[PDB]
Order: structure tokens, then C-alpha cells, then sequence
């Protein structure tokens, strides 16, 4: 299915580039840091405009109006308030950092284990079986592109956890044993494939008196037809 | 059985910076204005904080696009899990191991408390399409769409996922179902006896009951 | 609101109606799809004792 | 807490006053100049009305179909708008899929996509 | 805290639960099988077999 396959790639990436130029809220979680720090500093920044109890919030009309005995206590005032405004603001910073410094500790985890590797971790490289992924740079973030597979199409198929040949039971070395309704196949569990049963296909363990469910078919041996 | 414990959510409270500084006093609130934004920024950060905590709960619940639901016929090859089912004679569907845990774990200062968006109805209704995904579809329906397998099937993935061979479960099916069954009773016995089983939870409220109680008594 | 020009050219009554109010706490003239909080309710006296 | 009343030594209670914080409701002014009010921890007493556990909503039409939640307001309800105005309701947590499940039927996939 | 103790959580849901660990002691001690949530106040608890 490689022409397939690539079909569906090359259109799932065009599909990306529709939404991601058209909605602006895609990238949210990014715009939503810059804008936290752009209160933070309008905030910080409007806070000189407050008199935290003094005469003025503008320090040179308190000193161009009253001598020391008296500026003083009024300056006291500002720096008082100015200072617990850059402690709040010191302590809002240090705290969002940590919150950026945890989002880039899992950036750089998926980077290494989801970019330059393939994850077996379920929904960590996005909803699906995951293939591979591209990064993509973003104001001060990653952006990542993950390639998933996942199930599109399904048949209801009876089943059974074991087929008897000749008393012996015989479980797949992969996938399941499936039925059609009038013969038995043995199938990988991800994609319907159906193979004939045979010695090669399953191994025997135990026999049918102990397996719950064990169905009666045959098992195709390929050497018996060559001696 | 083992069982594994995590916080998600903390109350969201929500402080009215005015109204607790300066409550219903005209003379009091014309001087903290000259405060700036710090009254401002305060109720901003709480605000913060109460949002997040449904994001928190979302992340872990809201994992699946479908609620799913059990067959009429608990069939799962000797696995009883009627336990960990939700249980339909009661008020809220939750199951009885989750009523245990229900069981354990426990004004006018402009101190308020706010609703979570997922009441404990709606948390149960995704813990139930969670388990009854895992149930009847085993991973794939966190993959994609909810394909059904036979349980003694499923346990034979899970089992080869753990490099033992498929047959061992098949064989000793019964044995496993009940050692499973028996796991399942001994949780309960545990959970419905030792207070302490839920502490990580118990801790949360009580370190916010405090900080609470901490913020009230600073009135005085 | 202040133009280039330093004309005041619109303006918010804050107590106009609730989207006044939220015009105002979010300084702003146009409001975000969400729910803001703006206010708190209260009770007034009626009479002295 | 409580006084005695200094003429008749009757005791009673001191309650303050109704109060709760109020949040609005509303759809972007891109779209609509139309918003709901919410007194949050309040009853539909002393404040088109719709009585929430959260509080007293007002303006928003109370409906009985589930949507997937778009504005949340609390304990389980949401609001939107639609067919337009403000409306209110219980939030789905997704559509109702049963599975077919049984002890010898397994769902197979045939086909597949690469999303 | 909690921020990372949900995300903890979110993370056991979608590895744990939904799928089959392969990571060592992350869903508890042993050879993980398959995991069941269960509700609690402010939190989830994980049965993992
Ligand atoms: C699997 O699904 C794909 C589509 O996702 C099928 O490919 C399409 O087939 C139709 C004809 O029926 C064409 O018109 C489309 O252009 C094809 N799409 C692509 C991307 O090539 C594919 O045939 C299906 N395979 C099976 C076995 O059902
Ligand atoms: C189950 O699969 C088998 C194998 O494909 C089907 O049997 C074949 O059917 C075709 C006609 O479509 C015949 O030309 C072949 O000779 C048959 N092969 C054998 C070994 O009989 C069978 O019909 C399928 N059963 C159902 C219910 O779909
Ligand atoms: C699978 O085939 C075997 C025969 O190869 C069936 O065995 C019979 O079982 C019944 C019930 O115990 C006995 O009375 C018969 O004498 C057995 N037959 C023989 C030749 O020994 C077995 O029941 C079949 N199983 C299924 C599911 O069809
Ligand atoms: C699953 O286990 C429960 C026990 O937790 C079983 O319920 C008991 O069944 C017996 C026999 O009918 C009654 O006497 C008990 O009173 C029941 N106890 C409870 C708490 O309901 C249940 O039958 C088992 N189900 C399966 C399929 O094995
Ligand atoms: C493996 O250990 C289990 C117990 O954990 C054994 O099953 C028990 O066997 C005794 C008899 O010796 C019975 O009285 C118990 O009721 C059984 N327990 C259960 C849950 O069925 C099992 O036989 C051992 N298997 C091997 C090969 O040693
Ligand atoms: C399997 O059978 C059930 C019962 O008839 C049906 O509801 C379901 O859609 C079928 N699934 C598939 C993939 O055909
Ligand atoms: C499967 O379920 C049916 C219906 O209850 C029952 O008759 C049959 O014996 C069961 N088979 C197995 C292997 O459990
Ligand atoms: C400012 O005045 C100039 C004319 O000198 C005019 O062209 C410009 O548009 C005005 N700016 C605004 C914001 O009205
Ligand atoms: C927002 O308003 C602009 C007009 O200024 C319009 O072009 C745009 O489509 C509107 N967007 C939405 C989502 O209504
Ligand atoms: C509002 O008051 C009525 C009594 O008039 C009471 O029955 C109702 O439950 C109250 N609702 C709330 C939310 O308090
Ligand atoms: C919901 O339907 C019931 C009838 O079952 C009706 O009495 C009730 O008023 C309806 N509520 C709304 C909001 O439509």
C-alpha cells in the first residue's frame, strides 16, 4: 500500500497547513504565555502610577516640594509599594517559569523519544499508533507534526482462542484465529490479512481438553505435500 | 492488585480581595484603591488557579470521545468485575469500590467555594467508558474505535506483552480468574478498614482547610 | 478611548449593562468568547436598627 | 456572630448579607452583543431565569438537548449560542457507543488511515 | 503540585489504562497487565493488575 500511504501523508499535511493558516486559536498555547508576561509587565509597569499612601506617586513632585524631614516618610511610602510590586512580580515569574521550564522538560522528552525515536508510549506522541514525528519551531515553542496510524475500516469475525488438529491445540505464534462464517484463518491483530492455518503459523501447547473455547479445524502442514 | 493513588483537583476557591480587606467599609475601600492592582492581580492569580482545575481533571478523564457501556451479560471468562462497575441501583452510578472511596475522604469573609465543571455524575460516566472500554476492547479504543474481544483474548495479549506465552493464561484460565476475583475482594477489604489508604487525598483538603483557616484568622 | 491623536473618539459607561462591565474589567473594547468575572452582588440594607 | 438585643435579652443570629460574585456570559462581540448573567452561589430570589447549582443564571434559556461544552459555567452545565440567542444545558461528555461485545466475536480492522 | 500530580495521572490513564506499561514500576510493582480507574474526591485512583 506504499502509494497509498503516501497519499494520505502528502493530503494529512496539506490538511495542516488549511487549519493552522486559518485558525488562529491553533496556536493558543503559545500566544497565551506571551500575553501572561505582557500583563505581568503592564502590570508591574501601571503600579508606578499608584501613591501606596504617599502625596504622589511621582517621586521628583515629592521631592521638588518638601525638604528630607518630610520627603522622606513619603518616599518610604513608594518604596514600600514599589518593592512589593516587584516581589509579586519576582514571584509570579519564578513561579509561571517553573511551569515553562516542566512544559520544555517534556518538549525536549518528546523530542528524544518521539522525534528521534518511535514511541510505544499510548497518546504521547498524539491519539493512534504512533509512526514517527517532525518538529517545527514556533515563538518560543516546538511545534510538533505526529504521524499516526490508525485503524479506519472493520469486520465483525468470529473467533477462538485455540483450533484442535488432532487433539493437540495449536495457538498462533501471531495474531488471532478468525472465521468468515465457513473457514478459519489466522491474522495479524492490527490489519486484516487472512492466512491458511498452518505448522508454521502456530505452535502447539497443551491439548483440547483444557482450553475454554477451542474450536475443531485443520492445521495445513507444508511437508506432508513434498515427501 | 496494588493500588496507586493521585490528587487531580484542589477546591477552587475564590477570595474577594475588596470585600475581605475592606468588607462593606466605604472609608476603607477609597484607601486600598491607592494600592493599585495588587487587590486586581490577587483575585487574577485565584482565578487562575480555579481554571486550571478543570483543565486538571479534563486531562485525566476526558480521555475518550465515546461513552462506552458493558453488555447486559458480564461474560469475561471467569473475571468478575462487578466491583469496579458502576452500579445501577444507586443515585449516582459509581461503582461499590468507588462508593469506599467516597466514604474516606472529607464563610461570609468573601470566601467562597466553587463548583468543579465535572460533577462526581459526570467523573463516573468517563470512568465508566474508560472501564468499559478497557473491558470489551481491550487498547484500541484508545487508538481509534472501540473493537471488540473476547476477555480471554485480551488477557492473552496482555500476557504476551509481559513475555509469557499465550497458552499459560489459557490453561490456567481458571486459576487466573480467580486469583483476579480474590485480588479485587481483598481491595475492598482494605480500602472499607484502613483510613489511611486514602491519605494523599485526605492530605490535599486538609492542607487547603487550612490555608483557609490560616486566612480567616488573620482577621482577627 | 484615545486615538492616535489623543481624540477621545468611543467610550465604555461601566455601569451601563454587564458587557459594559466586562468592556471595562478587561479594558478593552472588545470581549474575548468566555465567562468573566466583573462584580459582586450584594444585598443592600433597607433600613437602620 | 450573634448579639442580645440590649432592651429584650433575646439572642439573635447575625446573618451578613446575600452576596456572591457575578460573572458574564458572553459569546465574542465579533458575533454578538448579547450576554447571560451569572450570581454565582446565589438563589433566584433576592437578585428568562434559570437555577443552577452554581448560581443564579439569568438571560440564558434553559435547554434540554446536550451539546459538547463550549462555555462553562459549572457543576455539569454549559452555555452556547445558537438557534440565535444564549442558551444553557448539561453539558455531553460525548455520544453513547455500546460495544458488541461477546465470547466469540472480534472486530478486525480491514483498512486504515495515516493521520 | 497537583498541576503535576494530574499530569501524572493523565499520563498512567493514557499509557496505563488505555493501553499496557512497559515501563517498570510505573503502573505498580511487577509485570504491568492492564490497569482499572476508579473515581475518588480531588482525585483517581488506579487498581493495576
Ligand atoms: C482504504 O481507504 C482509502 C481511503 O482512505 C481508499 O482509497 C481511496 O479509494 C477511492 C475509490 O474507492 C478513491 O476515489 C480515492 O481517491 C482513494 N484515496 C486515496 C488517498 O488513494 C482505499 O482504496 C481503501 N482500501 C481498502 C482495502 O478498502
Ligand atoms: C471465506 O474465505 C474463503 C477463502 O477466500 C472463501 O472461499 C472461496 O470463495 C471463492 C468465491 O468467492 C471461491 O472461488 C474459492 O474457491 C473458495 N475457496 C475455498 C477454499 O472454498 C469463502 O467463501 C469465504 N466464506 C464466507 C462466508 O465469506
Ligand atoms: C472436536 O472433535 C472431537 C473429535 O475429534 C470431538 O470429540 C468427541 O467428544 C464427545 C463428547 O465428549 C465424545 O462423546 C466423542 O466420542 C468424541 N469423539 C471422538 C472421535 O472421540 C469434540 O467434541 C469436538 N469439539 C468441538 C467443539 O466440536
Ligand atoms: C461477583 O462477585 C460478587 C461478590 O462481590 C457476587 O455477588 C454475591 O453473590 C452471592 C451468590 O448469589 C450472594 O449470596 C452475595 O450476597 C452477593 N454479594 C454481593 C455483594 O452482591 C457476584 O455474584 C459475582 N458475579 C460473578 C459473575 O461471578
Ligand atoms: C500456583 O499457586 C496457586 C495458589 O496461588 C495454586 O492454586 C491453589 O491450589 C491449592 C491446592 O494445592 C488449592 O487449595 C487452592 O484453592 C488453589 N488456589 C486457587 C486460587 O485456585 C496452584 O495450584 C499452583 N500451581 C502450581 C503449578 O503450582
Ligand atoms: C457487529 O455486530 C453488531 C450486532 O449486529 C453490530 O451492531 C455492529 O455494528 C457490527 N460491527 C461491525 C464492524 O460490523
Ligand atoms: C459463549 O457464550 C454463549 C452464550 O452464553 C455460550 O452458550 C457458549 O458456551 C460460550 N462459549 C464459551 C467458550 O464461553
Ligand atoms: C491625525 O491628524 C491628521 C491630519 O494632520 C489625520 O490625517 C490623521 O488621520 C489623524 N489621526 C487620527 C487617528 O485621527
Ligand atoms: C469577525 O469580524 C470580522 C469583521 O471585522 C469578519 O470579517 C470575521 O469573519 C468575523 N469572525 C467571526 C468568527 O465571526
Ligand atoms: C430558593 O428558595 C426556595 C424557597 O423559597 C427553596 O425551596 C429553594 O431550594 C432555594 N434554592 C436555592 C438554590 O437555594
Ligand atoms: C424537558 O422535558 C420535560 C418533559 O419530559 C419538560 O417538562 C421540561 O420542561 C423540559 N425542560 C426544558 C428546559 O425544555
Amino acid at each position: 500500500n506504499q502509494k497509498l500511504i503516501a497519499n494520505q501523508f502528502n493530503s494529512a499535511i496539506g490538511k495542516i497547513q488549511d487549519s493552522l493558516s486559518s485558525t488562529a486559536s491553533a496556536l493558543g498555547k503559545l500566544q497565551d504565555v506571551v500575553n501572561q508576561n505582557a500583563q505581568a509587565l503592564n502590570t508591574l509597569v501601571k503600579q508606578l502610577s499608584s501613591n501606596f499612601g504617599a502625596i504622589s506617586s511621582v517621586l521628583n513632585d515629592i521631592l521638588s516640594r518638601l525638604d528630607p524631614p518630610e520627603a522622606e516618610v513619603q518616599i518610604d511610602r513608594l518604596i514600600t509599594g514599589r518593592l512589593q510590586s516587584l516581589q509579586t512580580y519576582v514571584t509570579q515569574q519564578l513561579i509561571r517559569a517553573a511551569e515553562i521550564r516542566a512544559s520544555a522538560n517534556l518538549a525536549a522528552t518528546k523530542m528524544s523519544e518521539c522525534v528521534l525515536g518511535q514511541s510505544k508510549r499510548v497518546d504521547f506522541c498524539g491519539k493512534g499508533y504512533h509512526l514517527m514525528s517532525f518538529p517545527q519551531s514556533a515563538p518560543h515553542g516546538v511545534v510538533f507534526l505526529h504521524v499516526t496510524y490508525v485503524p479506519a475500516q472493520e469486520k465483525n469475525f468470529t473467533t477462538a482462542p485455540a483450533i484442535c488438529h488432532d487433539g493437540k491445540a495449536h495457538f498462533p505464534r501471531e495474531g488471532v484465529f478468525v472465521s468468515n462464517g465457513t473457514h478459519w484463518f489466522v491474522t495479524q491483530r492490527n490489519f486484516y490479512e487472512p492466512q491458511i492455518i498452518t505448522t508454521d503459523n502456530t505452535f502447539v501447547s497443551g491439548n483440547c481438553d483444557v482450553v475454554i473455547g477451542i474450536v475443531n479445524n485443520t492445521v495445513y502442514d507444508p511437508l506432508q505435500p513434498e515427501l | 492488585v496494588t493500588t496507586e493513588i493521585l490528587p487531580v483537583s484542589m477546591t477552587k476557591t475564590s477570595v474577594d480581595c475588596t470585600m475581605y480587606i475592606c468588607g462593606d467599609s466605604t472609608e476603607c475601600s477609597n484607601l486600598l484603591l491607592q494600592y493599585g492592582s495588587f487587590c486586581t492581580q490577587l483575585n487574577r492569580a485565584l482565578t487562575g488557579i480555579a481554571v486550571e482545575q478543570d483543565k486538571n481533571t479534563q486531562e485525566v478523564f476526558a480521555q475518550v470521545k465515546q461513552i462506552y457501556k458493558t453488555p447486559p451479560i458480564k461474560d469475561f471468562g471467569g473475571f468478575n468485575f462487578s466491583q469496579i462497575l458502576p452500579d445501577p441501583s444507586k443515585p449516582s452510578k459509581r461503582s461499590f469500590i468507588e462508593d469506599l472511596l467516597f466514604n474516606k475522604v472529607t464563610k461570609f469573609n468573601g470566601l467562597t467555594v466553587l463548583p468543579p465543571l465535572l460533577t462526581d455524575e459526570m467523573i463516573a460516566q468517563y470512568t465508566s467508558a474508560l472501564l468499559a472500554g478497557t473491558i470489551t476492547s481491550g487498547w484500541t479504543f484508545g487508538a481509534g474505535a472501540a473493537l471488540q474481544i473476547p476477555f480471554a483474548m485480551q488477557m492473552a495479549y496482555r500476557f504476551n506483552g509481559i513475555g509469557v506465552t499465550q497458552n499459560v493464561l489459557y490453561e490456567n484460565q481458571k486459576l487466573i480468574a480467580n486469583q483476579f476475583n480474590s485480588a479485587i475482594g481483598k481491595i475492598q477489604d482494605s480500602l472499607s478498614s484502613t483510613a489511611s489508604a486514602l491519605g494523599k487525598l485526605q492530605d490535599v483538603v486538609n492542607q487547603n482547610a487550612q490555608a483557609l483557616n490560616t486566612l480567616v484568622k488573620q482577621l482577627s | 478611548k484615545y486615538n492616535e491623536n489623543g481624540t477621545i473618539t468611543d467610550a465604555v459607561d461601566c455601569a451601563l449593562d454587564p458587557l459594559s462591565e466586562t468592556k471595562c474589567t478587561l479594558k478593552s473594547f472588545t470581549v474575548e468568547k468566555g465567562i468573566y468575572q466583573t462584580s459582586n452582588f450584594r444585598v443592600q440594607p433597607t433600613e437602620s436598627i | 456572630d450573634a448579639v442580645r438585643d440590649p432592651q429584650t435579652l433575646e439572642i439573635l443570629d447575625i446573618t451578613p448579607c446575600s452576596f456572591g460574585g457575578v460573572s458574564v456570559i458572553t459569546p465574542g462581540t465579533n458575533t454578538s452583543n448579547q450576554v447571560a448573567v451569572l450570581y454565582q452561589d446565589v438563589n433566584c430570589t433576592e437578585v428568562n431565569v434559570f437555577q443552577t447549582r452554581a448560581g443564579c443564571l439569568i438571560g440564558a434559556e434553559h435547554v434540554n438537548n446536550s451539546y459538547e461544552c463550549d462555555i462553562p459555567i459549572g457543576a455539569g452545565i454549559c452555555a452556547s449560542y445558537q438557534t440565535q440567542s444564549i442558551i444553557a444545558y448539561t453539558m455531553s461528555l460525548g455520544a453513547e457507543n455500546s460495544v458488541a461485545y461477546s465470547n466469540n466475536s472480534i472486530a478486525i480492522p480491514t483498512n486504515f488511515t495515516i493521520s
